[PDB]
RNA sequence: GAGCUAGCCCUGGCCAGGGUGAAGCUGGGGUGAGACCCAGUGGAGGCCCGAACCGGUGGGGGAUGCAAACCCCUCGGAUGA
RNA sequence: GAAUGCCGGCAUGAGUAACGAUAAAGAGGGUGAGAAUCCCUCUCGCCGUAAGCCCAAGGGUUCCUACGCAAUGGUCGUCAGCGUAGGGUUAGGCGGGACCUAAGGUGAAGCCGAAAGGCGUAGCCGAAGGGCAGCCGGUUAAUAUUCCGGCCCUUCCCGCAGGUGCGAUGGGGGGACGCUCUAGGCUAGGGGGACCGGAGCCAUGGACGAGCCCGGCCAGAAGCGCAGGGUGGGAGGUAGGCAAAUCCGCCUCCCAACAAGCUCUGCGUGGUGGGGAAGCCCGGGUGACAACCCCCCGAAGCCAGGGAGCCAAGAAAAGCCUCUAAGCACAACCUGCGGGAACCCGUACCGCAAACCGACACAGGUGGGCGGGUGCAAGAGCACUCAGGCGCGCGGGAGAACCCUCGCCAAGGAACUCUGCAAGUUGGCCCCGUAACUUCGGGAGAAGGGGUGCUCCCUGGGGUGAUGAGCCCCGGGGAGCCGCAGUGAACAGGCUCUGGCGACUGUUUACCAAAAACACAGCUCUCUGCGAACUCGUAAGAGGAGGUAUAGGGAGCGACGCUUGCCCGGUGCCGGAAGGUCAAGGGGAGGGGUGCAAGCCCCGAACCGAAGCCCCGGUGAACGGCGGCCGUAACUAUAACGGUCCUAAGGUAGCGAAAUUCCUUGUCGGGUAAGUUCCGACCUGCACGAAAAGCGUAACGACCGGAGCGCUGUCUCGGCGAGGGACCCGGUGAAAUUGAACUGGCCGUGAAGAUGCGGCCUACCCGUGGCAGGACGAAAAGACCCCGUGGAGCUUUACUGCAGCC
RNA sequence: CGAUGUCGGCUCGUCGCAUCCUGGGGCUGAAGAAGGUCCCAAGGGUUGGGCUGUUCGCCCAUUAAAGCGGCACGCGAGCUG
RNA sequence: UGGGAGAGGGUGGUGGAAUUCCCGGAGUAGCGGUGAAAUGCGCAGAUACCGGGAGGAACGCCGAUGGCGAAGGCAGCCACCUGGUCCACCCGUGACGCUGAGGCGCGAAAGCGUGGGGAGCAAACCGGAUUAGAUACCCGGGUAGUCCACGCCCUAAACG
RNA sequence: CCGAGGGUAGGGCCCGUGACUGGGGCGAAGUCGUAACAAGGUAGCUGUACCGGAAGGUGCGGCUGGAU
């Protein structure tokens, strides 16, 4: 659920705010920190390449467990529910009765206090992860790896998930949460579960205060500007677009597909993405 | 109304001093320049 | 050449005083249980008034200037992008 | 002799403007060749959240003293931030380094680039962040947390004593963190005292008095006290913290837990060391054996790593503690104590400024800390005033016009004008009261009105004490008094109705535009399955992202409400293994040159041979587009209806003389005495229209219209007054401009607007204050316009390339 | 074109006369009073407001009358903008 | 107290037929549709047939004139949670009853808001025919919607 | 002191009136089509929604007050 305000400044009569209900503890594990070194979407050669970022607030990273496949067998508790800032799901913490300690993403439905475990033989449970050639057909299921042994990659989101469809030799085949259909290596671990905090997705920011708290500094159409600038530039008054509609750099962005053709991927990819 | 010139002695001896311009082509260039001119100062004083 | 200016990054600092009184919390009323209503508590907000600080609205002065952008009066923001 | 030539020199304007804040000066006494200007005294004014003090930058001797006055100083100068000389800056504890890391920079390994060079995990460098041991007083012309005095402390080395498995660059803990609000107790700071100390005063009508005036503290080891911060203890098991581990983590059992204990800081106290006023006698002496006590106020500072709430979820590394590993266990480490040792650089002075940035001793700009008192509701606001600092480095007169800034005004009251521009009015606090509309918050300080000083009397609660007195805070009710007037000075909204645009707070053309522009939450399209797409780079490598489709890029639209119609023929984009066209290459029928030859060499057909284009289809919150004629109904008028040409299809809902309407001041209605503007309607809309969104919408706006009330020197229509200039005398003394000048009017003429030509008229010579009609006055080799086979920014289905992609 | 500042307004005027008013006249389809039309005449006079940047014009209330033109569409080293 | 019947309601599971799309096979000249046609689809390989897969909605026979509920209304099968109602015994209470202005709750479809889903169907819309014309009835397409959750709307030939 | 009332300011209700606009009733001697009554030539009616010169159509669910 979310959080509304009354309408006691212009803002707070839209501004809604995440529940914050499933978080159990609000300090992260001190061991598990490390300084998130903020670009402001500059590279390594001072140039901005993604345009409109940084101001946002100081952040910690939460180390997170994408492998997991590191401990099987060993089973952990679920010892609380947190904040992470780096990403819209919510993070738990485990300890492992091996005395380790580590994060993963929150599944839905996980509950502090309850065992979860990883393998070949992990019983079918929320927050369990094992390859996808011994998880059924049809369970819901998150943080996939793509490759064998290479890190969960899909399905990271809050609310997200993947579905598996059906075995064929080495390979499994999943529903992405993209509708895209593709085959998995079977080996390649994952999470039966969706992603939790679902309710991401019908937050309402409510102001450009709110924007400018998370590192989005303000965007500016090329409608706005001038001709040296972006195609859409310059026209005295208001200007339609004049021209196929484009990005600052001249490339056309409505419609024009951009995937790589002759990616090796396109043996794997089964069905394009729905919606 | 605040004006150009701000000294600030750290910031002056890293940009024109002598270890800035010996470390680049451009810089060696200067001195080299500004030596074979005869300038009796090669690059600005800073107090330090 | 970014000791001016623009943006970002790292690390510090600053914002008198007053006003408004959101959620929540307690009590009470209410109901089969509730929604909800009243009172107290509470102290929210790109909230209000206004110095510092940041601006530069309108008028006047200045115009070989005090000044190659200043001065006076008035005016905007001032916990926030 | 001319190049608005170049360099230099000297004129003109001219004894003219000006001498840099309108905070302000007067006299006496010294010094001296010389005094408005230096020094000293008295009087006066100005600052006092500074115009006082401290600190960091930056500046680099400007500091102090003697001696100077050519120049520098907007005048003067005997003075000075100026000239000459001499002197002056003292640290284990203050700041930086012999410590740590942050962005970033550099960079073993490694990667990349024609060269130069670009990257790059480790490490190193890198601070105003972490860490770490000094406080009070005195002293010099000038330094002081540095010298000295008193009282504390830190590290290193060596030795002694006790103690312990000692030992690290390795493992762990800690260091270690946000915003907003806030409790308790303290301190800084402050106010009062009828109490303590004090040189003296009694004026001019009264007063020898709970009289006046002055002051009544500072640092301090251990110990103790008060208030807080931090931390559970034992046993056992252990596969995790890249070795080890007794440490940490995880499980379990026992006891203790909001206690206590252990540890840590604050504050008080404290042996001891200091300070110590007004007044008056030449910075010094005295006051004085100074007193050094009580009550109230009270932090934003301290205990601190406290507490609570919230979402945007809030550095690192070392010092420190613990663990062990090699090793070493006659060593080593810990604890106490003692002796020794303790390096380098800075320290003067200015520092909201005459010493810094602005060419100047420049009304401008410059980060942090202290910033007293009284009154006004509060406050860092305002007025005055302490301490402290100033009167702004030209003066003296005069009392015109004119200018600036300021004050008032009879009757009228926006008649001013593009516009109430400007300036009035209003103005704080307390109480009463408050409309349409609304998204239920607002609109709202709506509007509008009442109260406001002082005196006496009764009185309610709170803070501190003790429950009381005293002090201080918040009230209440009567009865009176004065004046033109009680926020009696200063600081402090004019209000309303209605329309346009933009939802809102924000952002912008530094230095002519702050807006209706940009942004904005939100809406939609669209790309991207992760070595993502996209962006920077030749590349390596980076960003995106330590993110993963509830994600990230691109585009338009712009809260919210109700909505967003038709056209896919052209262009774009997407889909389409057919067909058509298609490059190198493959293939080699056939043809040629040459040789006596075998052979060498060259051309070359069908056929095979990609993307692209052509072809088929899809697609509008993709580029875009959305008709013309004739006829017809009980009068006319008009056409629900029929017809016809064209188109890819002919504009739907809603709005409309509009930020769009040419004709136009359309017509009608409203307001007005009168309304090219405004509002409300109509609709033949020159030339609205649905995300270059359409129509509305509460709230908001230094936006732009229109109207009214209040009030006014805006005006009728002007007057007077004030100060700073203008004026005169003394001092200093520019500027642009300038062919030379002995430089009048008219009517003519002249390259067509003549002081300079003709004719006539008028006119003794030379200044000062004023005014601006002329000298086609000054300034700038016109920005407009054109010309030049001049330039540069931008665009595209102009040409031709290139990167990029296929 | 090595610059002759451009609309309107305000201020300050001055001039022409093809005269708006006032003075003097002739003719009248001039009874009177009021007009019409032409002649003489430039001495003086020629209002205040609503609308619009406006010039001009309409409109309101008056008036003896609410004249038309020139002076670089008079006047920006006089102001406005 | 002991029993009964039932598509009464709520939640969560799962079963098969069929439609559509997509993949492989096989095959060729039409299919589809109507009163008759045409648009449409089809040699770029359709329809018909075989195998594989995805997805949503609705549940054939049982099914009846039946059953249930206050009404709206409820239909595959399984479980859980839960409502009303009938019978038999005549055990308990002792008029505790009937109605019901206001109030409160429920309330088919369509419609609304936020999100999800989307096979079939199908307002609007586009084309074909029919027709004197045909903004209709018929045909080929087609977006909301129809479905799930939560919140609204409160209507009806909500009828016996 | 109270006080008729007068003055300022802001509200509530009602009546008359208004450029223009919305439908309604009546009039009929018009134009267009033919929606309903027969199976009214698509059975009708219905709530709602979307649409069309017009009556009306269609979708969704409902009623019989529907001929065969
Ligand atoms: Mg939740
Ligand atoms: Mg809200
Ligand atoms: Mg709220
Ligand atoms: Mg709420
Ligand atoms: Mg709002
Ligand atoms: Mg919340
Ligand atoms: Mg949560
Ligand atoms: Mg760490
Ligand atoms: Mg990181
Ligand atoms: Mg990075
Ligand atoms: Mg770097
Ligand atoms: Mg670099
Ligand atoms: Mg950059
Ligand atoms: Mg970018
Ligand atoms: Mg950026
Ligand atoms: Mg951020
Ligand atoms: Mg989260
Ligand atoms: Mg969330
Ligand atoms: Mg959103
Ligand atoms: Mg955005
Ligand atoms: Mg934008
Ligand atoms: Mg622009
Ligand atoms: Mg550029
Ligand atoms: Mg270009
Ligand atoms: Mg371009
Ligand atoms: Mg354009
Ligand atoms: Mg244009
Ligand atoms: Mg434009
Ligand atoms: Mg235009
Ligand atoms: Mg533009
Ligand atoms: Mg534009
Ligand atoms: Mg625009
Ligand atoms: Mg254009
Ligand atoms: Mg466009
Ligand atoms: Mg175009
Ligand atoms: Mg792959
Ligand atoms: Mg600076
Ligand atoms: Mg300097
Ligand atoms: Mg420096
Ligand atoms: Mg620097
Ligand atoms: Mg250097
Ligand atoms: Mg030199
Ligand atoms: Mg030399
Ligand atoms: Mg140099
Ligand atoms: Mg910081
Ligand atoms: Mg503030
Ligand atoms: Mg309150
Ligand atoms: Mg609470
Ligand atoms: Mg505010
Ligand atoms: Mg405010
Ligand atoms: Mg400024
Ligand atoms: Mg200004
Ligand atoms: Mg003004
Ligand atoms: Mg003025
Ligand atoms: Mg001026
Ligand atoms: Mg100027
Ligand atoms: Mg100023
Ligand atoms: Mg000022
Ligand atoms: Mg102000
Ligand atoms: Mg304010
Ligand atoms: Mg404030
Ligand atoms: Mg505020
Ligand atoms: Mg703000
Ligand atoms: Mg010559
Ligand atoms: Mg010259
Ligand atoms: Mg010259
Ligand atoms: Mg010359
Ligand atoms: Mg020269
Ligand atoms: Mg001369
Ligand atoms: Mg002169
Ligand atoms: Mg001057
Ligand atoms: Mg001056
Ligand atoms: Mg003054
Ligand atoms: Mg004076
Ligand atoms: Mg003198
Ligand atoms: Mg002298
Ligand atoms: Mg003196
Ligand atoms: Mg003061
Ligand atoms: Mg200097
Ligand atoms: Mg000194
Ligand atoms: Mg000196
Ligand atoms: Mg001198
Ligand atoms: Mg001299
Ligand atoms: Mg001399
Ligand atoms: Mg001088
Ligand atoms: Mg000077
Ligand atoms: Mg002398
Ligand atoms: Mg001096
Ligand atoms: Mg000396
Ligand atoms: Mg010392
Ligand atoms: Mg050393
Ligand atoms: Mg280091
Ligand atoms: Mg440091
Ligand atoms: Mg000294
Ligand atoms: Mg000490
Ligand atoms: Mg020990
Ligand atoms: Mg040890
Ligand atoms: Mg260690
Ligand atoms: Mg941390
Ligand atoms: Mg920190
Ligand atoms: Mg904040
Ligand atoms: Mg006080
Ligand atoms: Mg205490
Ligand atoms: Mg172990
Ligand atoms: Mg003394
Ligand atoms: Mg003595
Ligand atoms: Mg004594
Ligand atoms: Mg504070
Ligand atoms: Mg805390
Ligand atoms: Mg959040
Ligand atoms: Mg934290
Ligand atoms: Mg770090
Ligand atoms: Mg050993
Ligand atoms: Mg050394
Ligand atoms: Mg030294
Ligand atoms: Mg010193
Ligand atoms: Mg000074
Ligand atoms: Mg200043
Ligand atoms: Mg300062
Ligand atoms: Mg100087
Ligand atoms: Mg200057
Ligand atoms: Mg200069
Ligand atoms: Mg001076
Ligand atoms: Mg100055
Ligand atoms: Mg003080
Ligand atoms: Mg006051
Ligand atoms: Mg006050
Ligand atoms: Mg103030
Ligand atoms: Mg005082
Ligand atoms: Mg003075
Ligand atoms: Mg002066
Ligand atoms: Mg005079
Ligand atoms: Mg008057
Ligand atoms: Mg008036
Ligand atoms: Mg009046
Ligand atoms: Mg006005
Ligand atoms: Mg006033
Ligand atoms: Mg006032
Ligand atoms: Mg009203
Ligand atoms: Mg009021
Ligand atoms: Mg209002
Ligand atoms: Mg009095
Ligand atoms: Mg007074
Ligand atoms: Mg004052
Ligand atoms: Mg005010
Ligand atoms: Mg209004
Ligand atoms: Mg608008
Ligand atoms: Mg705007
Ligand atoms: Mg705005
Ligand atoms: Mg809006
Ligand atoms: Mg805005
Ligand atoms: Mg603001
Ligand atoms: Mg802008
Ligand atoms: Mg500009
Ligand atoms: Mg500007
Ligand atoms: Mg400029
Ligand atoms: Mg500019
Ligand atoms: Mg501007
Ligand atoms: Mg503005
Ligand atoms: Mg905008
Ligand atoms: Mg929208
Ligand atoms: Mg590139
Ligand atoms: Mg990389
Ligand atoms: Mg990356
Ligand atoms: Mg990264
Ligand atoms: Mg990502
Ligand atoms: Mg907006
Ligand atoms: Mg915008
Ligand atoms: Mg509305
Ligand atoms: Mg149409
Ligand atoms: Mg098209
Ligand atoms: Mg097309
Ligand atoms: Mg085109
Ligand atoms: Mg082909
Ligand atoms: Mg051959
Ligand atoms: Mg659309
Ligand atoms: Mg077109
Ligand atoms: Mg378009
Ligand atoms: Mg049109
Ligand atoms: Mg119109
Ligand atoms: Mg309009
Ligand atoms: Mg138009
Ligand atoms: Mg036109
Ligand atoms: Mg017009
Ligand atoms: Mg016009
Ligand atoms: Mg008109
Ligand atoms: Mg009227
Ligand atoms: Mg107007
Ligand atoms: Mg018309
Ligand atoms: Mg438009
Ligand atoms: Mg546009
Ligand atoms: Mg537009
Ligand atoms: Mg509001
Ligand atoms: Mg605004
Ligand atoms: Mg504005
Ligand atoms: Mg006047
Ligand atoms: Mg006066
Ligand atoms: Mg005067
Ligand atoms: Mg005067
Ligand atoms: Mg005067
Ligand atoms: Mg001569
Ligand atoms: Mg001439
Ligand atoms: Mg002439
Ligand atoms: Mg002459
Ligand atoms: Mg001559
Ligand atoms: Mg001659
Ligand atoms: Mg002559
Ligand atoms: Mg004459
Ligand atoms: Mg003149
Ligand atoms: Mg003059
Ligand atoms: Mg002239
Ligand atoms: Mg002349
Ligand atoms: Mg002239
Ligand atoms: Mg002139
Ligand atoms: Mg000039
Ligand atoms: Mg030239
Ligand atoms: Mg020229
Ligand atoms: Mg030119
Ligand atoms: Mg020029
Ligand atoms: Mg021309
Ligand atoms: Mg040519
Ligand atoms: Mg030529
Ligand atoms: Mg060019
Ligand atoms: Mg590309
Ligand atoms: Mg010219
Ligand atoms: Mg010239
Ligand atoms: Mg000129
Ligand atoms: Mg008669
Ligand atoms: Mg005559
Ligand atoms: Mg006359
Ligand atoms: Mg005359
Ligand atoms: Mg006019
Ligand atoms: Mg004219
Ligand atoms: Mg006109
Ligand atoms: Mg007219
Ligand atoms: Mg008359
Ligand atoms: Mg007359
Ligand atoms: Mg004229
Ligand atoms: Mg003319
Ligand atoms: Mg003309
Ligand atoms: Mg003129
Ligand atoms: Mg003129
Ligand atoms: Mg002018
Ligand atoms: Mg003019
Ligand atoms: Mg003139
Ligand atoms: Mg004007
Ligand atoms: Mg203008
Ligand atoms: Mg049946
Ligand atoms: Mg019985
Ligand atoms: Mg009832
Ligand atoms: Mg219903
Ligand atoms: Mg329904
Ligand atoms: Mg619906
Ligand atoms: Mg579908
Ligand atoms: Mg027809
Ligand atoms: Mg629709
Ligand atoms: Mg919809
Ligand atoms: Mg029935
Ligand atoms: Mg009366
Ligand atoms: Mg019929
Ligand atoms: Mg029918
Ligand atoms: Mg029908
Ligand atoms: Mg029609
Ligand atoms: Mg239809
Ligand atoms: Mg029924």
């Amino acid at each position: 659920a979310v959080k509304k305000f009354k309408p006691y400044t212009p803002s707070r009569r839209f501004m809604t705010v995440a529940d914050f209900s499933e978080i159990t503890k609000t300090e992260p594990e001190k061991s598990l920190v490390k300084p998130l070194k903020k670009t402001g979407g500059r590279n390594n050669q001072g140039r901005i390449t993604v345009r409109f970022r940084g101001g946002g607030h100081k952040r910690l990273y939460r180390i997170i467990d994408f492998k997991r496949w590191d401990k099987v067998g060993i089973p952990a508790k679920v010892a609380a529910i947190e904040y992470d800032p780096n990403r819209s799901a919510r993070i738990a913490l485990l300890h492992y009765v091996d005395g380790e300690k580590r994060y993963i993403i929150a599944p839905d439905g996980l509950q502090v206090g309850q065992q979860v475990v990883a393998g070949p033989d992990a019983p079918i449970q929320v927050g369990n992860a094992l390859p996808l050639r011994f998880i059924p057909v049809g369970t819901v299921v998150h943080a996939v790896e793509l490759e064998p042994k290479k890190g969960a990659k899909l399905a990271r989101a809050a609310g997200t998930s993947a579905q598996i469809q059906g075995r064929e030799g080495d390979y499994v085949i999943l529903r992405l949460p993209s509708g895209e259909l593709r085959k998995v290596h079977g080996e390649c671990y994952a999470t039966v579960g969706a992603v939790g905090n679902a309710d991401h997705k019908n937050i309402v920011l409510g102001k450009a205060g709110r924007s400018r708290w998370l590192g989005r500094r303000p965007h500016v159409r090329g409608a706005a500007m001038n001709p040296v600038d972006h195609p859409h530039g310059g026209g005295e008054g208001r200007a339609p677009r004049g021209r196929p509609p484009a990005s600052p750099w001249g490339w056309q962005t409505k419609g024009l597909k951009t995937r790589k053709r002759r990616k090796p991927s396109s043996r794997f990819i089964i069905a394009r993405r729905k919606k | 109304m605040k004006r150009t010139w701000q000294p600030n002695r750290r910031k002056r001896a890293k940009t024109h001093g002598f270890r800035a311009r010996m470390r680049t082509p451009g810089g060696r260039k200067v001195l080299k320049r500004r030596r074979q001119k005869g300038r009796w100062r090669l690059t600005p004083a800073v107090r330090k």
